[PDB]
């Protein structure tokens, strides 16, 4: 008895996109299933997915620049858990454009805490030139 | 009883064991470094692995160093000629052996660094062929040693 | 002096490795007063088997003050890490 | 064998294993001058080869 | 989100159905995978409301496969420096198992030093003991992080290393005496015609003579020591080890 | 003063019964396959390295050639 | 080509002047005073045999190892973009250790047939082992230098299979009996350095 590679089968699977939405949830989380591409001539506006991964990358982008401005701060934030539960709603929109509030929030506190900075600074001549 | 002269032979075996080994560590050395330097500006996260080929020509002058100090402590006054041609085989053989070794570690490492850069999956590659030229100079060192009993 | 805990448990590591070969090397020599025969030897040595148990008994003299060496090497670098 | 067959009774002009299996290849079966390591082993050195 | 992402990159790893808005995808797995994932998906559907038996249909045809090759957190190492030669080919012999043993072995071989094996497990072991301060934290040191990933290798590359040391017996060039060093009667040395013969010794080392009658019967294990002081340690161990390494 | 059939005794018996009846107790786990290979291998691989070592040096054509100091040290060491 | 010209006028100068001193002791007479039988008898057999030892080993490791590099430097550049070259065309390299090894293994073979004389004065001494000594010499050289340029050969053809299989996975087999050859003018120096010394004794 040697050991040996195992198989990997050729089927396929139909079904909705719905039920398909959850599977995938369901299988990326199990991690025991390697998907073959069934359309190697289709680019990623072809797949029609194009919309889902743009909403995902601009809202990763603001949170990403979010995250780094927590950075800077050298915040405590442990990040301890709750990641493990992974729902994937579609109000995840919603959730990405609150979340992109707080970065309009930031950045414009920022900048008008420079701006307010820069007034403190010239007030603050004043108060030595009088 | 000892043909005079017979001493010089030796004691040339054991410096040219040790010069011609450092000749090519630092020529296998002067060329990685050339290379690192090139590369690690934009990858500096290799700078780490770049260093291989400067370990393995350091080992060549190692292998150097192992002979060249065998011999020198095999060396007398009344050394019967005999000896002393093995001793001055054993360093030769592994001088030039080294320094052939440090000369093809310098040249791969160099291409190697600029090519893992661009093609990390050629790091595995730079080294096996690294790894065959320092087999190559264990047989210097090898060769060195057998004669230093026959 | 802080000299980095990096170094001072370096320092620790060989302390530890100093105490435990010396020592060691004091015992072996003790025990068969030996197949190593490397006490520092004459070279005018004569028929005296007791000049090798002499020598073999200075070699664990010298072996153990060494260790005491490092002793005070490991003591020293056990506070600084302990304090850094 | 060389090492469970030969003491050092026979240390001068031993026989010497590199040299018997350059010969095995090379055929040469020398009628003395050399000791072998047991009777009959030139059949064998021709017959493996 | 980031997994949102995954999701969606693999939802568009798909062919859509022109029939009813389904996609067909098509997966490589083992029997036993597909069991658990027919279980696995008959959970999905169940998350999502509606509740689609999504059919798996297998496939007589067989497509050349990528190899899958189950490892742990002992033996992935082992497959790892297997997998930098090549992937094998799907149903080959996977040497890995014999890996595990063989290569600490060529390394004990090649390593043969008793004191060093030692400092290389004890090397290792204060990796391991750091194993979830490791695991959990930052490695952006990427030659720590190797070596690491390979601490059980290294364990076991010195554990052999230490039995091949303790039979050439030496520990730093130390030899292993087990009072079972029988090789020669000095004794019956002097009294073969050596009359005060460390007079001329002073000068000359003499190499003592086999099958005097008098010397003779192996060490009990291993070289015997007395070659670990010996000038010709060069033609004898040096020998056995030749003829070791062909063997 | 020692023979060889002692040490090949004890040591064969040692290594053999490892690599062949040793996968007879082994845990049941998923790494059997993995610990039977480890004891058989090891078995082997040890014992050969071994025997070789002790085997080699039988029926030996010189002994060491050993400094003054230590010749006359063993005299009254061993 | 600074290097070139003082190579040149060392090479020219060196001989012009073996021809002057050859011409010279021709023209004025000598007593055959430059004596070839008296610089073979007194230099020693043991540098001649410890050389082509030294010579046997050195110089085919210095070929194999020629031809490493050049294979690896078109293997390395070449893979950026075929990185499925070092599956296969590592073979280029392990030809190269092997005209190597042919010559490591004479180099020791022959090694082993080095003995003291325990000899003075040539005069009726050690006829036998002048012609041991020159023949291990010779025997040395030939598998030396032949071995050296077959690594150099194996180095430019596998560069060749290197760049011809990035683009063509299919020329790899083909040009493999290409080296085969290479390794093959190797073992032929082997040969003739084995009838060498197939019939020599020393001491």
């Amino acid at each position: 008895e040697l050991f040996r590679s195992e198989e990997m089968t050729l089927a396929q699977l139909f079904l909705q996109s719905e039920a398909a939405y959850c599977c995938v949830s369901e299988l990326e989380e199990l991690g025991k299933v390697q998907f073959r591409d069934l359309n190697p001539d289709v680019n990623v506006f072809q797949r029609k997915f194009v919309n889902e991964v743009r909403r995902c990358e601009e809202m990763d982008r603001k949170l990403r620049f979010v995250e780094k401005e927590i950075r800077k701060a050298n915040i405590p934030i442990m990040d301890t858990g709750e990641n493990p539960e992974v729902p994937f709603p579609r109000d995840m929109i919603d959730l990405e454009a609150n979340f992109e509030k707080i970065e309009n929030e930031l950045k414009e506190i920022n900048t008008n805490q420079e701006a307010l900075k820069r007034n403190f600074l010239e007030l603050t001549e004043l108060k030595f030139i009088l | 009883n000892n043909p005079e002269y017979s001493s010089f032979f030796g004691v040339m075996g054991a410096s040219s064991a040790m010069v011609f080994s450092a000749m090519g560590a630092a020529y296998g050395t002067a060329k990685s470094g050339t290379g690192i330097a090139a590369m690690s500006v934009m990858r500096p996260e290799l700078i780490m692995k770049s260093i291989i080929p400067v370990v393995m020509a350091g080992i060549i002058a190692i292998y150097g160093l192992v002979v060249a100090v065998l011999i020198a402590n095999s060396l007398t006054d009344g050394i019967t000629l005999y000896r002393s041609f093995l001793q001055l085989g054993a360093g030769l053989s592994v001088g030039l052996s080294g320094l052939a070794a440090g000369f093809a570690i310098g040249i791969v490492g160099d291409a190697g660094v600029r090519g893992t850069a661009q093609q990390p999956r050629l790091f595995v590659g730079m080294i096996l062929i690294l790894i065959f030229a320092e087999v190559l100079g264990l047989y210097g060192l090898i060769v060195a040693l057998i004669l230093s009993t026959k | 002096l802080c000299c980095g805990p990096k170094l001072a448990a370096c320092g620790i590591v060989l302390s530890a490795w100093g105490v435990i070969m010396l020592i060691m090397l004091g015992i072996f020599f003790n025990v068969h007063s030996l197949i190593e025969d490397v006490p520092f030897t004459e070279k005018d040595f004569e028929n005296g088997p007791q000049n090798i148990y002499n020598l073999y008994e200075q070699v664990s003299y010298n072996c153990f003050i060494a260790a005491g060496l490092y002793l005070l090497l490991g003591g020293f670098s056990f506070c600084q890490v302990r304090l850094n | 064998y060389k090492w469970t067959a030969y003491d050092a009774h026979s240390s001068r002009n031993a026989p010497s294993l590199l040299i018997h299996f350059i010969n095995m290849f090379l055929f040469s079966y020398p009628e003395s001058g050399n000791a072998m390591l047991y009777s009959g082993q030139k059949g064998i050195q021709c017959f493996l080869i | 989100v980031r997994k949102m992402k995954a999701i969606y990159h693999t939802l568009n790893l798909c062919n859509i159905d022109v029939t009813q808005k389904c996609l067909i995808a098509e997966v490589w797995c083992p029997v036993t995978d597909l069991d658990s994932i027919q279980f696995a998906l008959r959970r999905g559907t169940e998350h999502s409301g509606s509740t689609v038996p999504s059919i798996l249909n297998r496939m007589q045809t067989n497509q050349t496969p990528p190899t899958y090759n189950k490892t742990n957190k002992f033996t992935h190492g082992f497959q790892n420096i297997v997998d930098a030669y090549g992937i094998g080919t799907y149903r080959e012999i996977n040497p890995a198992p014999y890996t595990v043993i063989t290569f600490p072995f060529l390394f004990a071989v090649m390593f043969g030093d008793f004191g060093h094996g030692i400092l290389m497990t004890l090397f290792a072991v204060w990796m391991v003991l750091r194993e979830s301060r490791i695991l959990s934290q930052k490695n952006e040191n990427e030659m720590f992080s190797m070596v690491f990933s390979g601490r059980y290798i290294i364990l076991l590359m010195g554990l052999f290393s230490i039995y091949t040391g303790l039979i050439y017996n030496d520990c730093f060039s130390k030899s292993l005496n087990i009072f079972g060093s029988s090789w020669s009667v000095r004794p019956m040395f002097t009294i073969g015609n050596w009359t005060e013969e460390t007079l001329l010794g002073s000068s000359v080392l003499q190499l003592n003579p086999a099958i005097p009658g008098v010397f003779g019967g192996p060490y009990p294990f291993g070289i015997d020591p007395i070659w670990n002081i010996a000038t010709n340690k060069l033609t004898f161990l040096n020998s056995f080890k030749m003829k070791m390494s062909v063997i | 003063a020692h023979s060889f059939a002692l040490p090949v005794i004890i040591f064969t018996t040692f290594w053999g019964l490892i690599g062949i009846a040793g996968p007879w107790f082994v845990p049941k786990g998923p790494n059997r396959g993995v610990i039977i290979t480890m004891l058989v291998a090891t078995a082997v691989c040890c014992y050969l390295f071994w025997l070789i070592a002790i085997l080699a040096q039988l029926n030996p054509l010189f002994g060491p050639q050993l400094k003054n100091e230590t010749i006359w040290y063993v005299r009254f060491l061993w | 080509t600074g290097l070139e010209l003082l190579y040149l006028g060392i090479f020219v100068a060196f001989w012009a002047c073996m021809i002057v001193v050859g011409i010279c002791y021709t023209i004025f007479d000598l007593g055959f005073r430059f004596d070839v039988a008296w610089f073979l008898t007194e230099t020693s057999p043991f540098m001649w045999s410890n050389l082509g030892i030294g010579l046997a080993i050195s110089l085919s490791v210095v070929g194999a190892a020629w031809g490493i590099y050049i294979t690896g430097s078109s293997i390395i550049g070449g893979g950026v973009k075929a990185p499925r070259i070092k599956t296969k065309n590592l073979v280029s390299i392990i030809f190269c250790e092997a005209v190597a090894i042919y010559g490591i293994i004479m180099a020791i073979v022959i090694s082993n047939m080095a003995e003291p004389f325990s000899a003075t004065d040539p005069k009726a001494i050690g006829h036998r082992n002048y012609h041991a000594g020159y023949s291990m010499f010779g025997a040395g050289l030939t598998v030396g230098l032949s071995n050296l340029f077959c690594g150099v050969c194996v180095g430019i053809v596998g560069s060749g299979a290197a760049l011809a299989d990035a683009q063509n996975p299919s020329l790899f087999v083909k040009i493999l009996i290409v080296e085969i050859f290479g390794s093959a003018i190797g073992l032929f120096g082997v040969i003739v350095a084995i009838l060498q010394t197939s019939r020599v004794k020393m001491g």
